[PDB]
């Protein structure tokens, strides 16, 4: 298809007062790697994220529009975005080529800048929102990734059981799909500080 | 107290066609004469710095290998007009595959010499001459800022016009040679210029019905002026 | 008082004023007409005058009553070229509300639409402000009935007892006096009331050739004109 | 003065003067004259002959607009035909999306409106032109209808446009137009256009009539030669 | 047709554009208005009489909301006010279909101001004639805001337009403080129309509307007699 | 996806189920398909998640600055006309199928609206997925002129139907309830299907991954 | 229709032209804007008109606009052209960001917006920008740089400049004390309220009146920092402390 | 759309905005320029800096390419806008017709720039005057002039701006062949013109010469002090 032409995975999770984002590492076309540190993870402020899988052209045209009109958004106001309105900002840039789509997902987690609250959703091709409280999961590998989520997650959890469990859940599911892999980058965002970690995944 | 540029006179004629007759009396003075033989065409060059380059500046040009021009007046709207002339006769070679008429060349530029207005912005300040050899033999035409144009037979145009076409019908006749129509328009151009004759203040050229337009350089022109 | 081009387009005076408006008012007295709407407790009454000078003229071709849709009647003052082409917005902007919107339109939502139409005559210094006025009545639901009056500076409002035309102040002058004494209002006195605004105005004591008398009425919502018989019978009740 | 150059100001007192001063264009033209009888409709036009070079039937000043309706003009014959386009184009439109021929309540609304969008802008300027319609339909009866250049229609029994025109219409009312068929009407209308144009001022005129009813069939057409000449041998008894 | 495509508007040789100095010299000769902020909520008060007793004065409304939360009165010229309050409805829906979030007072007025210098500057047009008072809720704190027709803006406290303006300020700047509340400000909102007003001040010549954190609203005219009862 | 909507003696009663699946595989459990038009009107949407969530927002934008205009409150009439307007103009693709409904002042009104722009007022519709499942319902036990406790009992049996017989279906029960001057909107109405309780104990401590590289950043 | 145009566009017989000189007259009154750099810093000095005591005073800064995110710029002339011009260049920065990926070079988004405002005195019959406005900012290729614009579309670079009602007042007096290259950013801030000092006729320097925003460069932040009106007024008071001592001891 | 004509005729037969315009390059600073048979001269004068600011955003003479130099006069803000409606088309040659752009070419684009924008709707014309210095292929230097009404005019020395007449009577009187001998001989003769001119003491002047196989090469004010010294003493020697 044309969603397996790059491969891709992405996956956020929701903790206590913190929020998790993990993404592959490999950049190829369809048999074939290229490089080992394609960037899918993209900054959006401070504690606010977002990751992007699917085609690796939209992964890096959409990534610079989104990022046009947010700096614009954050000089004519006088703040910084919320992640609920950023949903809504990403939401009307897909459906504006609604019948020239852009071939990817997009996944958005964050902190909410005045009362530090978690936030978590993930979008279609064509822009249909879908919050969530527990995970999100976007690419190729989605069923694995459901697989892992469903019975490893719990409902309170400090940053510490977080990493753990969004790198097991990340280094199994991705290790059983073909075109996604050569190693993980997990970010984990909090009201204090903020951690990149890379994983020592298999490199087969 | 202000018109617009597509106003009649109370006289009837219009205001801004008749001012631009008034420009080309400003410009330097040309001469051609047609003869059977062929079209001999001169100007002068109104030479105004020592440290100006003579060859610089120009006023005749060819249009095709066959048609040569002459203008006068202002200068600077004048490469407008050549260059719809040249596209012109090539558009006519392309899909006909023969050579444009004198004629045909000039009523292509008079179209165009009075389009101006306020849609789709004022008349060329400009007077022409052609001279050419198509198959009705060596041809004289004029056009004008008004969009007309005749066929002469020795026409002057330049601010000196009305002193040389006193002094030009009284030399020439229907059966002239082109050896002495051209020592006999050097004469008119030697008594209406401000500076001594040389053979840097003016240029001439040419057209044969044998060989192709042909434009005089500074070293086959002075012998025409020393055996003047 | 006057800078510039101020007298000749629509820009803005030293003091404030802007004068192509305010010259477009007394173009609607250059008919030589008047007409009269009073609205009651359960109908809305318009009377105007009409002045046949020739026997030559079809007197069925010079009403200044206009319908408007089949619930919403119109009468037109000030000059004719300009009054019936602005019926003709009219009848088309009722006709795509209903195509939008999918009801009939409410009378102060027409008179709001003209009124806009109308700002931008007086907005932009190219186009000359069409000097006739607009008076319509209408029943609404939940409000009974209405009437609006729309000039051509963009204005409008709603009123209980409306004048427009030469004799406008002197019959303000009268209804007001009229209104105010707060007498119940059935649909006969607001017939009665509305002739005898301009028959003391004008001061004429006519005969049934020369008004036309439009209504609205909550028993039968339509817009309709009445008779010449039929205005003859409240005439002839007129004179006690 | 400058009140009165553009087309889009007022006067101090609220009127255009560029639409009074096309309406002074009208009374250069020479007479127009159309009355409706019973069951039809009968123009005429007298016409000068300017000088003998000119051909008997050049430059008509009666046009035929759609296969019923008719047009006389009286004003600047170069816009006269221009209105004559657009109403020859209007009634065709009519036809390709309704189906049925035109009516005159609406045709005469239609070209009205064209006529009143000229008196708005800086950019035109009003028509020279007032001129009639006339028509006759089995459903509908003789229609008999008039426009100025400032885009005003009613309805007439008989109207005149032209040089003399309350010098022409004052006969007019001297007829019984209610009952009599468009047969006498031919001879009575010729006779009132000879009493109007001294030889002082003309040398000589011409004749010209037209004529639409019932019997023409509904159809517009020139009236024949020996009926017209019937009305010119009716001529010279206006000298008793 | 088309339209003329030049600027009636140009500097003058004391550098003064003098139609937006005319501009404001009608928006001096309309009806007085006053407009307060106190600590939880924005009162806007206007003045509204009728010519005469014909005329129904619930009809039309000089106070107007532009969305749950943003209210609007003028002083000014009738019908240029409902002009740009249909451009400031309209506005306030492209902002929301975008975000899916009402849309903040002072971005409101961003938009507002940026069509009024657009129009000011354009071809064959004379600026508008109406100077706007603008309220509303947003985060908590609430906002008040006035633009002019040049195209700018501000920040006040309490201001007041219209006519006497200039003694309005005057007295708002004896009577406000930082801490009032919304009911106190109504008290002193009536008070400085009372300055400018004819004799009798009943439930209809006046117009009041507030916002709160409960949102923008305006008040009925029966409420309206009650505080215009045990005033002055 | 089940939707449904019946008239009761007062009012209407909207529903529909909490599922959206992509492909085969269940993506939301907590969906939200009833949406906001007016304080009176709600619409349920099926099809294309993404075109019936534009097109619901740009008709309730329309019908705030409708209403905002004209001053009073919207009519159900207007919403039918703008929806089959513009839906007949795309020509079928947007995909929406939607079942309207609201009170205004000449009671309560019930529409279903096809993608392709044709509509048609009924006492009672359903649309969705597992349609057929909650019309047989419908069809057996609908009485006019029902109360509202029997309307919210019968609809959340409609819905239930389309939850146990369709697999493109079946979770949480949404319910809401318009009448003339109430407006009960409510998601959680009856919970049908739980989740099982996990039995063994996966849980790992700290340590039992291995990371190449570490970045700390502090933030304020 | 002629007879009403103005011609805003052609020139006069003595050569120059009107529209931009009664611009540039308009550009004299209305405003006070300063800026000086000599070594790791730049500083705008701005003077605020209106100081009413009903005010709000939010928006972060009244005639400070943060352009890029490493460049802001002062204003000054009618403020109603100056947000139609900031919120055109705001993006220009951000379409060459689409562009290129990179951040823009300080001088060439002054030519970009240069460009713009010098095309309306050139055609189009239309009213030119009454607005004049300073350009602070940083880059990799020059580091720290100042320009100044005009409404006639020529701009420049410099180190000290005002556009101020005294503007001429105070240029000469800024080259009768500087020092190329080594004013830094505290003798730079001891200068700034020195010189406003002066220009402002009214006197005694209300903390209030006064705007002034730095822009230091910090690894890879570039801070733009407008600071509040707390440590304003120590700085204004440390210039009367040695006023006092230096008149006494001459 | 602004369409209205603005030049239009005289009743003599002149153009007033053209002939208006032509002063306005005569109160610009004055560029003179000459040209050798290997190397060219060209240089401004009346640099009238602040003498505290910035001097490399105040430079007014160009490149256009590798081998075309350009000086101009008149206001500079409508003088840098027709060089980078230059800087395209002298790009835009180069992917048609393969040679880098001959110096006789680039100048009847501006002229043609120049000519159709007096002839257009609703357009002031330019307010300024160029000199175009260039070596094309086969080594030949030469130069150009550019009048505001669009007359590209060859020659072998020139000087515009205000105090041109003076400069232009005293060039031909200086002119000589064998002043063109040395690259330094024809650089005082730059030297001694503007010295000539308005003020230009060795802080007002900037020249810049081009060896028809670089780029442009300004001196710095060093040689500038070097010449003006060495030509000064050679007039304090002859007198």
């Amino acid at each position: 298809s044309i969603m397996s032409y790059n491969g891709g995975a992405v996956m956020a999770m929701k903790g206590k007062n913190c929020v998790a984002i993990a993404a592959d590492r490999r950049f190829g076309i369809q048999a074939q790697m290229v490089t080992t540190d394609f960037q899918k993870i993209f900054p959006m402020g401070d504690r606010l994220y977002i990751g992007l899988a699917g085609l690796a052209t939209d992964v890096q045209t959409v990534a610079q529009r989104l990022k046009f009109r947010l700096n614009l958004y954050e000089l004519k106001e006088g703040r910084q975005i919320k992640p609920y309105t950023l949903m809504s900002m990403v939401a009307n840039l897909l459906y504006e080529k609604r019948f020239g789509p852009y071939y990817t997902e997009p996944v958005i987690a964050g902190l909410d800048p005045k009362t530090f609250k978690p936030f978590i959703c993930s979008l279609d091709l064509i822009g249909c929102p879908m919050v969530t409280d527990d995970f999100v999961v976007s690419g190729t590998c989605a069923e694995q990734m459901y697989g892992m989520c469903e019975s490893l997650w719990e409902p309170n959890m400090d940053p510490d059981h977080l990493f753990e469990t969004i790198s097991q859940a990340m280094l199994n599911a991705v290790d059983r799909d073909a075109v996604s892999g050569m190693g993980v980058i997990v970010h984990i965002i909090e009201k204090d500080k903020i951690t990149t970690r890379t994983l020592k995944a298999r490199m087969d | 107290y202000d018109r617009g540029v597509n106003t009649f006179s109370p006289e009837g004629r219009l205001f801004q066609v008749e001012y631009a007759i008034e420009a080309i009396k400003l410009g330097s003075t040309a001469i051609g004469i047609q003869t059977s033989e062929g079209v001999c065409l001169a100007v002068e060059k109104r030479i105004t710095s020592p440290l100006m380059e003579p060859s610089s500046i120009e006023k005749i040009v060819e249009i095709d290998a066959h048609i040569g021009c002459a203008m006068s007046g202002l200068i600077a709207d004048a490469k407008t007009l050549i260059d719809k002339a040249r596209v012109e006769t090539q558009n006519h070679w392309f899909t006909y595959n023969e050579t444009m008429t004198v004629e045909s060349v000039t009523q292509a530029v008079s179209n165009l010499a009075l389009q101006f207005g306020e849609e789709d912005s004022r008349p060329f300040g400009v007077a022409l001459l052609f001279g050419g050899v198509d198959e009705k033999g060596p041809q004289l035409f004029h056009m004008d800022p008004s969009g007309t144009f005749v066929q002469c037979d020795a026409r002057a145009i330049g601010s000196a016009s009305e002193g040389a076409q006193s002094s030009l019908q009284e030399v020439y006749h229907k059966s002239m040679t082109l050896k002495e129509a051209i020592k006999s328009s050097l004469i008119i151009l030697k008594q209406v210029m401000e500076e001594k004759l040389n053979a840097t203040n003016i240029e001439l050229a040419t057209v044969q019905p044998g060989q192709n337009f042909h434009m005089f350089t500074k070293e086959e022109l002075e012998e025409v002026i020393k055996d003047i | 008082s006057s800078a510039g081009f101020d007298r000749h387009i629509t820009i803005f005076s030293p003091e404030g004023r802007l004068y192509q408006v305010e010259y477009a008012f007394k173009a609607i007295n250059q008919g030589g007409l008047t007409s009269v709407a009073v609205r009651g407790k359960d109908c809305a009454v318009i009377v105007t005058q009409k002045k046949v000078p020739d026997k030559l003229l079809d007197s069925s071709t010079v009403t200044h009553l206009f319908k408007i849709t089949e619930n919403i009647g119109c009468v037109m003052t000030g000059m004719t070229a300009d009054s019936r082409s602005q019926v003709q917005r009219a009848r088309y902007e009722a006709a795509n509300w209903k195509y939008k919107y999918g009801y009939e339109i409410p009378v102060d939502m027409l008179c709001k639409r003209i009124a806009d139409i109308s700002q931008v005559y007086t907005q932009n210094a190219e186009m000359r402000p069409l000097g006739c006025c607009m008076i319509l009545i209408g029943i609404d639901e939940e409000q009974g009935p209405q009437v609006y009056k729309c000039d051509p500076a963009g204005y409008y409002c709603g009123f209980k007892a409306t004048a427009a035309g030469v004799k406008q102040t002197e019959s303000t002058s009268f209804l007001e006096k009229k209104v105010k004494k707060k007498f119940d209002w059935t649909f006969e006195q607001t017939v009665e009331t509305a002739i005898t605004c301009l028959s003391t105005v004008l001061s004429i004591d006519f005969k049934p050739s020369e008004i036309e008398v439009g209504v609205v009425t909550v028993e039968n919502p339509k817009f309709r004109i009445l008779t010449e018989a039929e205005i003859d019978a409240h005439l002839v009740a007129l004179a006690e | 003065t400058g009140y009165d150059l553009s087309a889009s100001t007022f006067s101090p007192d609220g009127r255009v003067f560029q639409v009074e001063y096309a309406m002074k264009a009208v009374e250069n033209s020479s007479t127009a004259i159309g009355i409706r009888c019973k069951d039809g409709v009968v123009f005429g036009v007298e016409k000068l002959v300017l000088s003998k070079l000119y051909e008997e039937g050049s430059n008509k000043r009666l046009f035929n607009v759609d296969r019923h309706v008719g047009m006389a003009v009286a004003g600047l014959l170069a816009d006269a035909r221009s209105l004559a386009d657009i109403a020859r184009e209007e009634a065709s439109n009519f036809r390709s999306n309704f189906g049925y021929n035109i009516p005159l309540k609406h045709l005469a609304d239609r070209v009205a409106m064209y006529v009143h969008a000229y008196t708005l802008y800086s950019a035109v300027r009003p028509f020279g032109c007032s001129f009639m319609l006339g028509s006759y339909s089995v459903n509908d009866g003789a229609q008999l209808y008039m426009i100025d250049p400032s885009g005003v229609s009613y309805g007439y029994w008989g109207c005149a446009i032209g040089k003399a025109r309350q010098a022409a219409k004052t006969e007019i009312e001297k007829l019984q137009m209610k009952e009599m068929t468009c047969r006498d009407i031919v001879k009575e209308v010729a006779k009132i256009i000879y009493i109007v144009h001294d030889e002082v001022k003309d040398k000589a005129f011409e004749l010209e009539l037209s004529w639409v009813g019932e019997l023409t069939n509904g159809r517009h057409e020139i009236v024949p030669k020996d009926i017209r000449e019937e009305a010119e041998k009716y001529a010279k008894e206006s000298l008793k | 047709e088309r339209g003329y495509s030049f600027s009636l508007t140009t500097f003058s040789p004391s550098g003064k554009l003098v139609q937006i100095e005319y501009a404001l010299a009608a928006v001096a000769g309309g009806a007085p208005s006053v407009g307060i902020k106190a600590a939880n909520g924005v009162v806007l008060a206007t003045e509204k009489k009728q010519k005469s007793i014909l005329y129904d004065e619930r009809s039309v409304h000089k106070v107007e909301p532009i969305t749950k939360h943003i209210g609007l009165v003028y002083s000014g010229m009738g019908p240029d006010y409902r002009v740009l309050v249909h451009r400031a409805r309209k506005l306030a829906q492209q902002y929301y279909l975008v975000y899916q979030e009402p849309i903040p007072t002072a971005q409101l007025v961003q938009r507002v101001a940026s069509v009024m210098q657009e129009y000011t500057q354009s071809g064959g047009v004379r600026p508008f004639g109406v100077s706007l008072l603008i309220c509303g809720w947003n985060e908590g704190r609430p906002y008040l805001f006035q633009s002019d027709p040049s195209g700018a803006y501000f920040a006040w406290k309490a201001t007041a337009m219209g006519k006497n303006y200039v003694n309005g300020k005057t007295f708002l700047e004896k009577r406000y403080n930082e801490d009032l509340e919304l009911e106190d400000a109504i008290h002193t909102a009536i008070l400085t129309l009372k300055e400018s007003f004819e004799g009798q001040m009943t439930e209809d010549n006046i117009e009041v509307g507030i916002c709160n954190e409960a949102g923008f609203r305006r008040l009925t005219p029966t409420e309206v007699k009650d505080y215009l009862a045990a005033i002055a | 996806t089940t939707i449904a909507g019946v008239v009761y003696k007062d009012g209407i009663v909207l529903g529909a189920d909490t599922r959206a699946t992509e492909g085969m595989v269940v993506a939301d459990k907590n969906c939200s398909k009833i949406h906001f038009i007016s304080p009176n009107i709600y619409c349920c949407g099926a099809g294309t998640a993404a075109d019936t969530d534009m097109t619901t927002q740009l008709i309730s934008s329309n019908l705030e600055l409708h209403s905002l205009s004209t001053g009073r409150l919207p009519r159900v009439v207007t919403a039918n006309r703008m929806l089959k307007q513009m839906l007949f103009r795309y020509q079928g693709y947007i995909g929406a199928a939607l079942v309207l409904g609201g009170v205004d002042v000449t009671g309560p009104h019930l529409y279903s609206i096809y993608p392709h722009g044709s509509t048609d007022k009924l006492p009672y519709v359903t649309m969705g997925s597992g349609s057929l499942a909650a019309m047989a319902v419908f069809e057996d036990k609908f009485r006019p002129d029902m109360e509202e406790e029997e309307a919210k009992n019968l609809v959340s049996e409609a819905i239930a139907a389309g939850i146990f017989n369709d697999l493109g279906s079946g979770s949480n029960i949404d319910l809401c309830v318009i009448s003339k001057n109430k407006l009960d909107f409510l998601r959680p109405y009856t919970v049908p299907n739980k989740k099982g309780t996990r039995l063994g104990r996966y849980r790992c401590e700290k340590g039992t991954t291995a990371v190449l590289t570490e970045k700390i950043t502090p933030l304020e | 229709s002629r007879r009403y145009d103005s011609r805003t566009t052609i020139f006069s017989p003595e050569g120059r032209l009107y529209q931009v000189e009664y611009a540039m007259e308009a550009i004299g009154h209305a405003g006070t804007c300063l800026g000086i750099l000599a070594n790791d810093g730049v500083l705008l000095a701005a003077e605020r008109r209106n100081i009413h005591k009903l005010l709000d005073e939010v928006f972060f800064s009244e005639k400070i606009y943060k352009l890029n995110e490493d460049m802001a710029c002062s204003v000054a002339g009618i403020t109603s052209d100056a947000n139609v011009l900031t919120n055109e260049l705001r993006l220009i920065a951000q379409r060459y960001l689409l562009q290129y990926q990179e951040p823009i070079p300080c001088e060439q988004l002054v030519t970009a917006l240069c460009d713009i405002k010098q095309a309306y005195t050139q055609f189009g019959g239309k009213r030119p920008f009454g607005v004049s406005l300073l350009y602070i900012g940083w880059d990799k290729h020059y580091g720290f740089q100042l320009y100044q614009s005009d409404p006639s579309g020529n701009y420049g670079g410099w180190k000290a400049t005002c556009i101020g009602n005294n503007s001429a007042a105070a240029v000469s007096m800024l080259k009768q004390d500087y020092k190329e290259g080594e004013m830094t950013l505290k003798s730079a801030l001891a200068l700034a309220i020195k010189v406003l000092n002066k220009t402002m006729d009214v006197s005694k320097l209300s903390a209030e009146k006064v705007e002034i925003a730095t822009l230091t460069r910090e690894n890879g932040k570039t801070v733009i920092r407008v600071l509040k009106q707390k440590e304003v007024e120590q700085l204004i008071k440390k210039h009367e402390e040695e006023e006092a001592k230096a008149e006494r001891e001459k | 759309s602004y369409d209205r004509a603005i030049t239009v005729f005289s009743p003599d037969g002149h153009l007033f905005q053209v002939e208006y315009a032509q002063e306005a390059v005569k109160k610009g600073s004055t560029a003179v320029g000459v040209r050798g048979r290997d190397i060219v001269v060209l240089g401004v004068e009346k640099k009238s800096v602040a003498k505290l600011q910035d001097e490399r955003t105040v430079r007014k003479i160009c490149a256009l390419d590798d081998n075309v130099c350009m000086a101009f006069a008149g206001l500079t803000a409508d003088a840098r806008i027709v060089i980078n409606r230059a800087r395209v088309e002298c790009q835009s040659h180069r992917l048609t017709v393969e040679d880098p752009v001959t110096v006789e070419y680039i100048t009847r684009y501006i002229a043609s720039l120049k000519q159709r924008y007096t002839q257009s709707n609703g357009r002031r014309p330019f307010g300024i005057s160029a000199l175009i210095v260039g070596f094309d292929f086969d080594g030949t230097p030469r130069l150009y002039q550019t009048d505001p009404s669009g007359t590209y005019h060859a020659w072998k020395a020139n000087a515009i701006g205000r105090g041109a007449k003076s400069v232009r009577e005293f060039l031909e009187k200086n002119y000589t062949d064998e002043a063109i001998e040395t690259d330094d001989l024809t650089i005082k003769l730059v030297i001694k013109a503007l010295l000539e001119v308005v003020q230009s003491g060795g802080k007002n002047i900037e020249l810049a010469v081009m060896r028809r196989d670089q780029s442009l090469k300004i001196l710095n004010p060093e040689e500038i002090e070097k010449y003006v010294a060495e030509i000064e003493k050679e007039k304090e020697e002859n007198e």
